């Protein structure tokens, strides 16, 4: 198993997010190559849902959810957060020999 | 995932409703709109089978009329049947199909239905509009007749206008077809006789016009006494149905014979506003139901009505005859529609702006008092009862109405001018319509609206019809306006289902 | 500066017959200019200043 | 050989996703303008069915 | 294992139709029949006498049926679970 992090970067790399935040937040602290994106908490199945969840456009039944990270009530590009980290618990490998 | 739920019993906050695809009580199919009804009762199933032609926002260029079918035995649950006739070919006749009608022969147990086929880009040697019939034995698979092809021209009708094939039998047991067809620059409502369905002798013009109008969708019944005709007003300044009144069939079509004008009543005649079209009758043997479409709004906007005429399609609306001692008729809530709402919502005061002061269950408002109540669901239906100190009072009924909002959208019954008037109050004072009724000698008035999501029909003490589309209606507030006059509300129940 | 009232009325009008401005809407003070792109404002930290509306 | 088949819809199951989609939406299937052409109606509660 | 069972093949062609004692010539590529008459026939009334399209083609046509040729019609072949339309016209030698 293995940690591994990004401790210092320069300002337009973070800003371009070549290595990870996709542009949307500095990959500083963070795992190499980790993204951020929207968090889906499922799908609308009412228009009771839909007027209950916080506003976003395009929103409609049978359409995905998105979480309202800021509690702002409204759904936009800084309702966004890191979801993604390609560094696996632990790898393992087993070899059996037998005679 | 944690879902969170909004306190919509407490705010009256103006809020962006939606519309589904479809509607349940104003029945409108998932997909597309419902255009021209056609009501039929079967025989057989004792029900309604209403048909209706399936319009589209972005129709095609030429071959643009499915005709879908629905079946509404009470008259407030639909179930679809499906497509019925389809649209022919673009370089057929039947391209584009048109209002029809519809008679069950049980001498060969068939279902006739009668179509206008529109041509596209017709020449000046081809007619525009031509009768066509389908012939089904089930009511479930049509065969259009090939062989019957009604021209206008060939008994010196207009080419270009034969159109809304309206078909009943008499007593004696013959079958007339009526057109609403052009004679020399004359809007004539022509008949044809028959005693089998497939072979048409012209009966000369049934009836004329007045003010060389047109007349869409005509349809000739009988009610208990008297002999009605009800048709929609293709004029782009009218745009609304009005019906005439005969005690005999002969009296109906002497009436109006040279621009003799007979109104049946003190309103020439009108059953409802602008946002009711192709009103068509049927029976059960019991009841009269009339349907109609409420039209769409461009940029589903309520103020944007639209000039010179509004838009084609929307919701399937049916109301319920009332005839009156003296012949009279105006338009009633279904039974079953009425009987639907069963869930009662209680009702609570968010505003008080004006001078009204609030005694119970009981409400007074003064000259600019404003009463706003609670929010609204998906389906409403509010009855109250509205005491005026005169009967030249101007009070009204407001919907979208928060407390930020910029502008509701009001009706107010002006006895004054004797009428209702559909209007945008707020920050547009802009006045949409109206609709003229007779108004009662003792200062009463028994509200009652019915409301499916976006289409909403207003009944005054049994004597007013007023249909609207007002979207952002549901869960919203709503609010009760005094502008000239003194009124008294009581009685105020709201219920949901 | 009639951009706002030009766009909303051709987006009313043309909603009819484009599906695609069903949902369109401009914003009075917003829509008039594009956006500073938020990659060159975070490249230049506390620098940049985005257009008013956003 | 290969074992990781990816399972792509076949030309009926293909026509059925399209026709769902375009009812989801509210349009007309039968404008597809694919050569396909849809028998289809509704059901007791007024969802389409294929 | 992957066939959606919906026997594709259906052959769909028009060999030739007789409407009356006419032949009608047949376009593949925009898919018409022209049927000539001369000039005076009713066009109003023609009993379709013979159709021969293909194995296992049915069309919605039937074969003894008497249509009204005023305007084109449409005609549609189905073979299995696949069709292809057709427009049939009718003209009177105009010269
Ligand atoms: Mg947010």
């Amino acid at each position: 198993t293995y940690r591994n992090e990004i401790l210092e970067l320069p300002e337009t790399v973070a800003a371009n997010g070549k290595f990870g935040g996709n542009g949307v937040k500095s990959v500083v602290g963070h795992t190499y190559g980790a993204q951020v994106g929207y968090i889906a908490d499922g799908i609308f199945k009412s228009q009771d849902e839909v007027d209950n969840h916080a506003t976003q456009e395009g929103a409609a039944v049978g359409r995905i959810r998105y979480r309202d990270i800021d509690h702002n009530g409204v759904i936009d590009e800084r309702d966004q957060n890191w979801i993604y980290d390609p560094t696996p618990s632990f790898s393992y490998g087993l070899n059996i020999y037998l005679e | 995932p944690i879902l969170t739920q909004k306190n919509w019993d407490g705010t009256a906050t103006y809020f962006q409703s939606s519309d589904e695809h479809g509607f349940s009580m104003y029945y409108k199919p998932q997909v597309g709109f419902v255009g021209d009804p056609m009501p039929f009762y079967d025989p057989v199933a004792k029900d309604f089978k209403v048909m209706y032609l399936q319009d589209y926002r972005p129709n095609p260029e030429a071959t643009y009329h499915p005709i879908f079918g629905v079946a509404t035995k009470d008259g407030a649950t639909y179930e679809s049947l499906g497509e019925l006739i389809s649209c022919g070919g673009r370089d057929e006749q039947d391209a584009a199909i048109g209002t029809g009608g519809t008679i069950y022969n049980p001498a060969d147990k068939l279902y006739y239905t009668f179509y206008t086929g529109n041509k596209f880009k017709p020449s000046s040697d081809q007619n525009a509009q031509v009768v066509m019939v389908a012939t089904s034995p089930d009511f479930k698979t049509w065969t259009k007749n090939r062989t019957f092809y009604l021209k206008g021209d060939t008994y010196g009708y207009d080419k270009n206008d034969f159109r809304d094939p309206f078909l009943f039998q008499t007593e004696d047991g013959v079958y007339h077809m009526l057109i609403a067809t052009r004679k020399n620059g004359k809007g004539h409502i022509a008949e044809f006789t028959s005693a089998d369905l497939k072979e048409w002798e012209s009966a000369g013009t049934f009836m004329t016009m007045m003010w060389d109008r047109f007349y869409e969708c005509p349809d000739v019944f009988k009610m208990g006494d008297w002999w009605y005709l009800i048709y929609s007003e293709q004029a782009s300044f009218m745009r609304k149905v009005q019906y005439f009144k005969g005690r005999t069939l002969e009296d109906l079509k002497a009436t109006t014979a040279n621009d003799a004008g007979i109104w049946p009543d003190n309103r020439e005649g009108m059953l409802d506003s602008r946002a009711f079209y192709a009103g068509k009758t049927a029976s059960d043997g019991t009841n009269r139901y009339i349907w109609g479409w409420c039209p769409t709004r461009a940029g589903n906007d309520n103020g944007n009505v639209g000039d010179v005429e509004p838009e084609w399609a929307g919701n399937l609306v049916a109301q319920r005859l009332i005839q009156h001692e003296d012949g009279t008729l105006t338009l009633g809530v279904p039974d079953a529609i009425d009987r639907k709402y069963t869930s009662a919502q209680e009702v609570k005061v968010m505003a008080k702006d004006g001078n009204m002061i609030e005694s119970g269950k009981t409400y007074t408002l003064g000259e600019g008092a404003s009463v706003i109540f609670n929010r609204l669901k998906v389906h409403n239906k509010i009855s109250f009862t509205v005491k005026t100190a005169s009967n030249t009072d101007r009070f009204g009924i407001s919907f979208v109405r928060g407390t930020d909002s910029a502008s509701w959208y009001s009706i107010h019954v002006n006895a004054d001018e004797g009428k209702a008037n559909f209007e945008k109050d707020g920050d547009d004072a802009k006045y949409l319509f109206d609709n003229k009724f007779n108004i009662p000698a003792d200062n009463e008035y028994r509200v009652t609206i019915y409301s499916d999501q976006s289409v909403c029909v207003t009944y005054i003490n049994d004597q007013l019809s007023f249909t609207n589309r007002i979207y952002q209606m549901q869960k919203n507030p709503w609010s009760l306006c005094c502008y000239k006059g003194e009124i008294t509300v009581s009685d105020v129940q709201v219920s949901t289902y | 500066g009639e951009a706002k009232d030009v766009i909303n009325a051709y987006y009313v009008t043309e909603a009819s017959r484009c599906s695609i401005y069903k949902n369109a809407g401009f914003t009075e003070n917003k829509n008039e200019y594009l956006p500073v792109p938020f990659e060159q404002i975070s490249a230049s930290n506390g620098n940049y200043t985005q257009n008013f509306g956003w | 050989m290969y074992q990781s088949k990816m399972n792509v819809l076949n030309t009926e199951q293909y026509g059925r996703a399209m026709w769902q989609a375009y009812v989801n939406d509210g349009e007309n299937p039968n404008g597809n303008a694919l050569g396909y052409a849809y028998n289809w109606g509704y059901n007791a509660d007024g969802n389409p069915v294929l | 294992d992957f066939k959606s069972g919906l026997r594709l093949d259906g052959d769909v062609w028009v060999n030739s139709i007789r409407l009356d004692e006419y032949a009608g010539t047949v376009d593949y590529q925009n898919k018409a029949i022209v049927v000539g008459v001369p000039y005076d026939y009713d066009i109003t009334r023609m009993v379709v006498t013979e159709m021969n399209l293909s194995e296992g083609a049915k069309a919605s046509i039937a074969i003894g049926e008497t249509i009204d040729f005023s305007l084109p019609v449409s005609l549609t072949v189905k073979n299995g679970d696949v069709q292809m339309s057709y427009t049939i016209t009718v003209k009177r030698d105009e010269a």
